[PDB]
This record gives C-alpha cells, sequence and structure tokens, in this order.
RNA sequence: GAUUAAUAGGGACAGUCG
RNA sequence: GUUUUCAUUAAUCAGGAACGUAAACUAUU
C-alpha cells in the first residue's frame, strides 16, 4: 500500500475527502 | 480647467500656441486644447523628462495625432523626453497608466515573478515590431512609472 | 585486420552526403518479364536511338 | 437576440416537420432546441428583460410569423 | 568482422589510415626502449594537489 | 533504537515512493550499527 | 569491462534530507563540506569516512551555496542570507562568526583563488563581491537593466578576477573585477543550470544546460560553441571540469553521472545506482582520480574515475601491461567487436 | 467538473513532481493558488514561480516535495484541534505543513501557532 | 450608474463536410 | 475561421419524456 496517504479520510488523485463523522471524531478525540 | 500657470506650465502653453500657428497645416485637437497639466521630475541623474496630463477624450485625439508632435516638442523644447498621459485620481488605473505611458507600441505580457522569498518583481514585455527608438526611452518609462504610481516595474523586449 | 570495408564505407558516405550495354540490359530484363519503369525509360531511349 | 434566432430555428424545423411528419431526427432536434429555448428564456425571465407572462408553445410562433 | 566498418574520425583517406597503423605495439616486435616510448601515455598524473596554473608557461 | 546499514540499504533500494520513510529512518538521534558482510540481506544480518 | 567496479564508498551516514550543495577545499586535499536540504551543513575529512568532523544546523531553508575560504573557514548561502563559520578550532563553535542578509535572496557562492575575496550571486539580478577583513556590505555589480535571478557564479581560477555567471533568462554573462563592471551577455536556447571555468586553459568554460546538454564555450568568441556534449536524458544539474583539465563530470537530474573526455562529445562512462534517487552536485577531488556525488537521497557517494584503473603504487610490469592495454585500445578501438564491448553498458 | 481550481493546480503539481519535470504550466490562475505557492516557496518546496497573462503560472521546482492536496470540506479548526489535526494529517510533525486560510490571511501551522490564530484547514503539503 | 472577457457556455456570418 | 455578439446563462442526474430468433472462446500519460 502507499505509505504517504494520510490516515483520516480518502484520497482521490489530489483531492482529499473527509466525512463529517470523521471530523466530529477528531473533535471528540480533542475533547 | 484647474491650473494657474507655473514656470513650465506657461512654457508648454506657449509651445502649443506656436504649434498652432507659424507651422503646419496640422492642428486637430490643438485648438480645442488649453492649459491642461504638466510635471517635471528628474529621470536618472542630470536628465529630466516632462510629462503632461490631458483630459480623457483628448488622449485618443492625441493618439490620432502623436507622431512628430512629440518629436517637434523634443527638438524645440529643452532636448528631453516629452510624454503624455491621462489625468486620474485601482489596478485598472495602473493598467491605464502603463498603456498610456507606452503610446505607439502595444504591451504584450506582464510577468510577475516572485523571487525565492516573498519579494516579487514585475516585468512588462512589449511588442517586437517597434524596438529601435524606444530602448533609450525604456529607463525613462520605468522611472516615470515609479514616480507616479510607486510599484517598480521593468520594461523589456521579448526574445 | 584493420583495413577498410570499402563497400560499407561507400554506403556510409552515401548515407551521409545525400550504346551497346543497354541492348543486353533490355535482353536481360525481357526475361522477367516485369515492365519496370526503368526498363520503360530504357526502351524509350532505345526508340530514340 | 439569441432567443429570437432560436425561436426562428424552432419555427423553421416545426414547419418542415409539419410538411413531412415522417422523420424522427427532426423531432429529436426540435426537442433539443425547445429545451435550450426554455432554459435561456428562464434565464431571461430571471434577469427580467422580458415580461414574466411571456410564453411560447405555438401561438407565440404563429403570432411572431404573422 | 575483422575489417573496419569505416574510417576513424580524424583520418582523411584509406591509404592514410591503413598505412598509419602499420606497426604492432607489443614487445615481441619492438625494442624495449621503443615499447616504452610508445606505450607512454599522453597525460601523466602523479598524486598530489593538482592546482590550477598560476602564471603562463610560455 | 538502532538501524543497520542493511535496513537503510533496503529502504533506499525501494523507490522514491518511500522518501518519507527514508527521511524518518535517517532521523539523526538514532544509532547506526555498520555491518561487515556482503549481500546486504537484512534478515540474515539481523539474525546473525 | 570485467573489472569496471567504480563505486568506492559513502561518506558516513549521510544527511536527513537531500544533498543540495557541496564544495571541496581547493587548498587542502581531504576537506569537503556538504550542505543538505533541511539546513544542516557537515564537514567531512576524506581520510576517515566514518563520522563527520563538524556539523551544524545552519539555516532554515535549503543550503543553496557553499564554499571553503582560503584560510580555513567556510561560507554557506541560503535564502535566509549567508554565514561564515570556522569549523576547525580547538573549541567547537556552532555559532557563525559572520552573518549577512542584506542584498536580496542569495543563491550561490564562489571564492577567489589567492586573496580573501568572494562573490555571491543574489536573486535580484546582481552578484556582489566581498573582500574579507576590510569590508562589510560588499559591492554589488549588475547588468544595467536586469531583473531575473542569477543562478550560479564562479571565479575563474587560472586567470584571477574574471567572473562567469548564469541567470535564469537562459543567458550567461561575463564580468571583470579589476574594472568592476559586467562585460558580455549571451542568450542561449535553454536555461543553463551551472557555469564552470577550466582549470588548465584560461578561456574555456562549460555550461551545464537544461537542454540536456553540456556546452564548452570559448570566452573570447561566444559566436559558436566550441563543443557540444549530448549524452543525457533529463536536465543536467551539475558539471565539473577535472583539475587536470581534460575530463568532465556531469551529474544529471535523472539517476546518472556521466564522465566525459574534453574533445569527445559523448559518454566515456556512466554511473548509476538504485540507491541514488537523483543527482545534484558532483565534483572531482584534487587527485583527479576520485569523484564525489551528492545525491538527492541524502548520500555523498565517492566513485572513482577511470573505473577500471586501481589506485596505489603499481609494480612496473603491471603498469606496463595496463599502459600497453590502453595504447592498444586507443589504436584498435573502432573494429566491431572491440567497439561493441567497449560501448556496452547496463543502463 | 471540479470547480476547485486549487485542486486542479495541485493535481498538476503532483503529476509534475511524479513525472520528474522541472517546470509546469498551471493553466487557470487564482489568488488562492498564488498564496499557496507563496507559502510553499517560504518553506522552500518550490524554486521560483511567475504569473503571466493571456493567465497562467509557471513554477520552476527543484523536486523536493512529495505530495500536495486540498481538504475538500474546508474544515474550521481551533488550536488543540489544530495540534491533533496536524498529527493526523502529516506523516510526521517535523515533515510537511498544513495550510490555513486564517483571519490573518493564508499561512502554515507553525505561523498559526506563533500568531495564536486558528482558522480553516484547507490544504497541506509534505 | 455597466470588470476580466473564461483556455465553461449559447447565438450570428462565410467557405465548407458527411 | 472571424476585425461577431448576451455574460452565468453552467455540470449532474430522483420523478418523468423522445427515440428501439438470440448468445456460443473472450489533469496528464
Ligand atoms: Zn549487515
Amino acid at each position: 500500500r502507499p505509505v504517504d496517504l494520510p490516515a483520516v479520510g480518502r484520497m482521490r488523485g489530489a483531492e482529499l475527502r473527509i466525512s463529517a463523522k470523521e471530523a466530529a471524531a477528531i473533535a471528540r478525540e480533542v475533547r | 480647467s484647474r491650473q494657474n500657470p507655473s514656470d513650465l506650465e506657461r512654457a508648454i502653453a506657449g509651445a502649443l500656441y506656436d504649434l498652432e500657428t507659424n507651422t503646419a497645416d496640422l492642428k486637430a485637437a490643438l485648438r480645442p486644447l488649453q492649459f491642461v497639466s504638466a510635471r517635471e521630475i528628474e529621470v536618472g541623474h542630470g536628465k529630466k523628462a516632462i510629462v503632461i496630463f490631458v483630459p480623457v477624450p483628448a488622449l485618443q485625439g492625441f493618439h490620432r495625432v502623436q507622431q512628430r508632435l512629440t518629436r517637434e516638442l523634443e527638438k524645440k523644447f529643452s532636448d528631453r523626453h516629452v510624454l503624455i498621459l491621462a489625468a486620474r485620481r485601482l489596478t485598472a488605473v495602473h493598467d491605464a497608466i502603463l498603456t498610456d505611458l507606452v503610446y505607439p507600441v502595444e504591451i504584450v505580457g506582464k510577468r510577475l515573478r516572485t523571487k525565492e522569498d516573498g519579494s516579487k518583481v514585475l516585468k512588462v514585455i512589449l511588442d517586437e515590431k517597434e524596438r529601435g527608438g524606444v530602448d533609450y526611452r525604456l529607463d525613462t518609462y520605468s522611472e516615470v512609472y515609479r514616480r507616479l504610481t510607486g510599484r517598480n516595474v521593468t520594461f523589456e523586449f521579448p526574445q | 585486420i584493420g583495413n577498410l570495408d570499402l563497400r560499407s564505407e561507400k554506403q556510409r558516405q552515401a548515407e551521409r552526403d545525400l550504346n551497346t550495354a543497354l541492348k543486353k540490359y533490355l535482353r536481360k530484363q525481357r526475361k522477367k518479364n516485369i515492365i519496370d519503369e526503368k526498363r520503360l525509360k530504357a526502351e524509350e531511349l532505345y526508340r530514340q536511338m | 437576440e439569441d432567443l429570437y434566432f432560436l425561436i426562428k430555428k424552432a419555427v423553421a424545423v416545426r414547419k418542415h416537420l409539419e410538411r413531412n411528419r415522417k422523420d424522427k431526427d427532426s423531432k429529436f432536434r426540435l426537442i433539443l432546441i425547445e429545451s435550450r429555448i426554455h432554459r435561456l428564456a428562464r434565464y431571461y425571465k430571471t434577469v427580467g428583460v422580458l415580461p414574466p407572462t411571456w410564453k411560447y408553445e405555438s401561438s407565440t410562433a404563429s403570432t411572431l410569423v404573422a | 568482422k575483422y575489417l573496419a566498418t569505416g574510417l576513424p574520425h580524424p583520418f582523411e583517406s584509406q591509404q592514410q589510415y591503413e598505412r598509419s597503423l602499420r606497426l604492432p605495439v607489443g614487445p615481441e616486435w619492438m625494442t624495449k626502449e621503443t615499447f616504452q616510448d610508445a606505450t607512454k601515455p599522453r597525460v601523466i598524473i602523479k598524486q598530489g594537489i593538482i592546482a590550477p596554473m598560476s602564471k603562463p608557461m610560455y | 533504537i538502532i538501524i543497520t546499514s542493511c535496513v537503510m540499504a533496503e529502504l533506499e533500494k525501494l523507490g522514491p515512493r518511500y522518501r518519507v520513510a527514508l527521511m524518518i529512518a535517517r532521523d539523526e538521534r538514532w544509532q547506526r550499527l555498520t555491518c561487515d558482510h556482503k549481500g546486504t540481506y537484512a534478515d540474515d544480518c539481523i539474525v546473525d | 569491462r570485467m573489472f569496471a567496479k567504480p563505486f568506492l564508498g559513502q561518506l558516513g551516514n549521510g544527511h536527513v534530507q537531500g544533498v543540495y550543495s557541496m564544495c571541496k577545499d581547493k587548498n587542502s586535499l581531504n576537506c569537503i563540506a556538504s550542505g543538505s536540504g533541511d539546513g544542516v551543513v557537515k564537514v567531512w575529512d576524506l581520510t576517515t569516512r566514518d563520522e563527520e568532523t563538524w556539523r551544524v544546523a545552519a539555516h532554515n531553508n535549503i543550503v543553496k551555496g557553499l564554499t571553503f575560504t582560503n584560510d580555513k573557514k567556510l561560507l554557506s548561502c541560503a535564502t535566509d542570507g549567508i554565514k561564515l563559520w570556522d569549523p576547525y578550532a580547538s573549541p567547537s563553535n556552532t555559532t557563525p562568526i559572520a552573518t549577512w542578509q542584506e542584498g536580496g535572496p542569495y543563491t550561490s557562492l564562489s571564492f577567489h583563488r589567492s586573496a580573501n575575496t568572494f562573490a555571491a550571486s543574489s536573486g535580484q539580478g546582481c552578484i556582489r563581491i566581498w573582500d574579507l577583513e576590510h569590508s562589510t556590505a560588499g559591492q554589488a555589480i549588475q547588468w544595467p537593466s536586469f531583473v531575473d535571478t542569477i543562478t550560479d557564479v564562479c571565479f575563474n581560477q587560472v586567470e584571477t578576477s574574471v567572473i562567469g555567471s548564469v541567470a535564469t533568462d537562459r543567458s550567461i554573462i561575463l564580468f571583470d573585477l579589476r574594472t568592476n563592471m559586467p562585460v558580455i551577455k549571451t542568450v542561449l536556447h535553454f536555461a543553463c543550470n551551472r557555469i564552470v571555468f577550466n582549470p588548465m586553459e584560461a578561456m574555456n568554460l562549460a555550461v551545464a544546460s537544461e537542454d540536456h546538454n553540456i556546452y564548452i564555450f570559448d570566452a573570447r568568441n561566444f559566436d559558436k560553441a566550441l563543443n557540444i556534449q549530448k549524452g543525457h536524458v533529463a536536465a543536467v544539474m551539475d558539471v565539473e571540469f577535472s583539475p587536470t583539465g581534460e575530463e568532465l563530470v556531469s551529474g544529471s537530474y535523472d539517476r546518472t553521472i556521466r564522465l566525459w573526455r574534453r574533445d569527445a562529445g559523448h559518454s566515456r562512462d556512466v554511473y548509476h545506482t538504485k540507491r541514488m534517487q537523483r543527482v545534484f552536485r558532483t565534483m572531482w577531488t584534487m587527485d583527479s582520480k576520485y569523484i564525489l556525488t551528492g545525491s538527492d537521497d541524502g548520500n555523498v557517494r565517492l566513485w572513482r574515475a577511470n573505473a577500471s584503473e586501481r589506485s596505489g603504487v603499481k609494480a612496473t610490469r603491471q603498469r606496463q601491461a595496463l599502459e600497453y592495454n590502453n595504447a592498444l585500445l586507443d589504436r584498435y578501438g573502432h573494429l566491431p567487436e572491440i567497439r561493441r564491448i567497449r560501448r556496452h553498458r547496463h543502463l | 467538473v471540479r470547480t476547485s481550481v486549487l485542486h486542479d493546480a495541485l493535481n498538476s503539481i503532483n503529476n509534475a513532481e511524479k513525472m520528474g519535470k522541472r517546470q509546469v504550466m498551471i493553466r487557470p490562475s487564482s489568488k488562492v493558488i498564488v498564496k499557496f505557492l507563496q507559502v510553499m516557496q517560504r518553506h522552500g518546496y518550490i524554486g521560483e514561480f511567475e504569473e503571466v497573462d493571456n493567465g497562467k503560472i509557471v513554477v520552476q521546482l527543484n523536486g523536493r516535495l512529495n505530495k500536495c492536496g486540498v481538504i475538500s470540506p474546508r474544515y474550521n479548526v481551533r488550536l488543540a484541534e489544530l495540534e491533533k489535526w496536524v498529527t493526523k494529517l502529516l506523516p510526521a510533525r517535523q515533515f510537511g505543513y498544513v495550510i490555513l486560510t486564517t483571519s490573518a490571511g493564508i499561512m502554515d501551522h507553525e505561523e498559526a501557532r506563533r500568531k495564536h490564530v486558528a482558522g480553516k484547514i484547507i490544504g497541506f503539503f509534505y
């Protein structure tokens, strides 16, 4: 697998797509 | 208009009067012209180049007739670079200032090149068809633009 | 070992730089029997002679 | 105007289709022209350049040609 | 495959080249001093600081 | 945490798609056991 | 072709990021420094290639230029500015002992042969000359109406006070220093990534140009190129004349190092390695026998020129056999079998 | 059609650094792409760019950068969220940066932590 | 009072083409 | 192709509308 792909959301070419559940998950990890 | 005459303002007024009379046989936007505005700030070191400010449709009148008018002005006036412009009071205004600075030639390109850091340099490349008699005027164009607007540019011919 | 391959050298230089015998030639080429535009020009020349 | 040329084209293809009435490619192209006309006319209603009650199905065609 | 496919570059004619080689280098056909003077290379680099030249030689 | 020349050689033998892993491997604060052997086969170097 | 084993070594553990600049000590023989991309510079001694002699986190951006002085000190150039360190002192001093920022974004460095002057090519279209120990801000020389970045700069070594430099207007320009004014300007067809003078002939220069080519020019007559080596695939990122002035190294943007003869015009040899990710700076050592290649993989590799000629003292019959083989090939190098095996190389 | 001209330009940048070019022709220009190149030039992942007009951008690059992209929902982000976001986004805290159209402009995350300003996570490169 | 005029669109004209 | 115009009019498809004996080896590159 590619190593440099970040682990949060999906990556298609250059665009990076994050779902709102993943963003709220990161916010919950902060709080 | 606006101006009460100064030491070169009455000079350019007398100059346009003796271009009306005692000569050609060519006077189109000269008779509908009075005192307009003028400025004389130095260029380089030792030299000067006069700029005049003209109302806005008389610019296309002078674009109809600017060839050899500017030449006669250079020869019978102090042996310096004469230059004509539109008087105004934003980046479109700087665009008009540049395209009215370069009167017979059309500009082609504006290369805004940043350096390796936050500094940036703007260079305007002109047409290739007129190169012979404008290269000695290029520095005057640059310093005049610098004095009027403040952005440093540099004029260049392509290759 | 080292002499010129003369045919190879003349071909390399070509690539860089770019009334008794025709009777037996036509006899040789009339047994093929390809029409052969060079044979055509040669037959026109033999008509001219 | 763009809408004027388009409704003239629609009038033309409609007259030919009425004279012939057998082909289907004319019908398909008339459908596409009607869709383009309706989208453009919608844009022009929104910008307000013509009365909002101005409609065209066939009587606007017959009146503009008569 | 043992004939040469063409002239080497600097030469100008077949007679020139095929008559300029003309002599084997190895010691079986030449004296020792001539073998040395023939196989002595053009550039001779001993070790050390090969600095750029200071003043012209001639 | 130590990293051998064999492991570094395999990360370098892998192409430029692993440039990020090569940089993290060459993080400076980590010891580096140089190896005295031939094949640069990291499994046999580690086991030896 | 059996005994061509050119790769010798790798200078220690290398850098974190890529090796983007390096320079040798033209006075010494085993002093080299390499400035990486994260802004650390390292000074290596070539006798012991295990660990570096002196390292420091020099700048914030990449280390674009670097050189040794003539006394013992070294200069580094980055977009932050340039700095002067002394790596050889009985205390290790990581702080710089001189610093410059004014003059715009500096891009390259080159040091004089004899005196304590050096030139830095800036980005504002000028180079500027400092004379150490009695100057502060340095004199800026420039073409009159000039804008674009002057990429590389190099003092002529054999003739002092002649400065060659290349700008990104796809142009080379020559200066003079006794009369502080630019002299000549030629525009080529493609940009040139480096200029280098010849340390044996005073007037020949070589430009490594993005045309995938290496041009040898005569500085007196810029009308036609003296020689055109065309052997590369990507742009050339570095050229370096031999200190004996007869061979050339060219390190490319692709995975190659090409060794060349001065009048050949084609690849005498080519080096490549999977571990080398790109190639950025190659230079000889003053032996003219071992070349050094700073890669973009963060390695400073040490290869040997004449890739089948072992070093050290040779016995006399052995050196006779080697010179005999070499003269023999110089005679019979054009027959088919000899030609194909001498040209055949694994790329 | 991806109206994200920013994403188009960054796709061309990634294609160029993958293929091994030296300069690109980013066809549609915009001020956000200009400032994004400004911050990558600050961090030295790009040689030197120029914007010319009909306009387009020509970007001399050295070949140091690995990946670039744009965060498509353009998520607003505070400080503790910024720290955890940057550790979830980059492969390392010391390699690469993340971009924020802050209220103070467009800047990298170390500048955001210097100026104590939060903002919208938009882009990233390493 | 009314920007670039888009390397997204539609329209007109001319010579064509199937 | 133009020495031609309007200047977002655009893209996508829920719903909907017009057209209608067979198979059988297979942002660039
Ligand atoms: Zn090992």
